[PDB]
């Protein structure tokens, strides 16, 4: 009896109400009724999310999109999807054009999307960062096992050395007490098998190095009167296609007014000049 | 005043 019109705007207000299983529910009778419209699919997919079940919600999308190939929720969501589902590539992907889309109906979002893709680039190196081998080393290989070798004639030879004198209660702490004599021990030795000119340091990309805009990493940094630095390429397009403000503290700005960053420029040559990954990112 | 992408419309 009730019209997909009304079915949304149902669902519409669940959704706000935080009632995510019932507004999905509620989708779902309005595309029983109307299977020919994006809006209702994209939106489950939001439901479907929420309720942490990227299996329906990329399907969903693989329905917004059959209908509207230049959906930027669609494509958002369905990039958001893929990176529960640990597809890192495509992911960063479907983002990626759905920021481009987005930029080119001029649509606003702002930081939803490149923070959302930046997210994903960092979630994605991640992966393939802790899968690296590093490959231990020469001393090490070594020095690793002559601690593993003292711990064992001290757990496994001298631990029941007194049976009697010392039960289960005794040394089940006395065993942890010494265990961590030599966790530690190594401990210190990790630090210095890394310290020692050694690449084997976690390999990330710092914050302040990225634009507060473009939300990755600068090539052409300036600053504003304000103080901030953004990306001359995309402040740039912003001063002309949004407005002539700071897209941050709002403030009259005027592209003749833009200050270049040059130390910037060197800290952030540097890094890469030391870098090797990257681009990789 | 812009708009999010995590609602519904």
């Amino acid at each position: 009896s009730p019209s997909a019109q009304e079915l949304k705007e149902q669902g519409n207000r669940l959704f706000v109400g935080r009632k995510y299983p019932e507004a999905a529910a509620c989708y779902g009778r309005a595309i029983t009724r109307n299977p020919l419209v994006a809006v209702y699919y994209t939106n489950r997919a939001l439901c479907y999310l929420k309720m942490q079940q990227p299996e329906q919600a990329l399907a969903d999308c693989r329905r917004a999109l059959e209908l509207d190939g230049q959906s930027v929720k669609a494509h958002f969501f369905l990039g958001q999807c893929q990176l529960e589902m640990e597809s890192y590539d495509e992911a960063i992907a479907n983002l990626q054009r759905a920021y481009s889309l987005a930029k080119e109906q001029r649509l606003n979002f702002g930081d939803d999307i490149p923070s959302a893709l930046r997210i994903a680039k960092k979630k994605r190196w991640n992966s393939i960062e802790e899968r690296r081998i590093h490959q231990e080393s020469e001393l090490h290989s070594y020095l690793t096992r002559l601690i593993a070798a003292e711990r064992e004639r001290e757990l496994e030879e001298c631990q029941r050395n007194h049976e009697g004198h010392e039960d289960d209660g005794h040394i089940r702490a006395q065993q942890a007490c010494i265990e961590a004599k030599h966790d530690k021990y190594m401990a210190d030795m990790d630090e210095l098998f890394s310290q020692v000119d050694e690449k084997r340091k976690k390999r990330d990309i710092p914050d302040y190095l990225c634009g507060k805009i473009s939300f990755e990493l600068m090539r052409e940094p300036c600053i504003t009167p304000s103080g901030i630095t953004y990306d001359r390429k995309d402040i740039e397009e912003h001063l002309q296609r949004v407005g002539h403000f700071n897209p941050v503290t709002r403030s009259p700005l005027t592209q003749e007014q833009l200050i270049p960053n040059l130390a910037m420029k060197e800290v952030i040559d540097a890094f890469i000049s030391e870098n090797g990954w990257v681009e990789d990112y | 005043d812009t708009s999010r992408m995590e609602e519904v419309d």
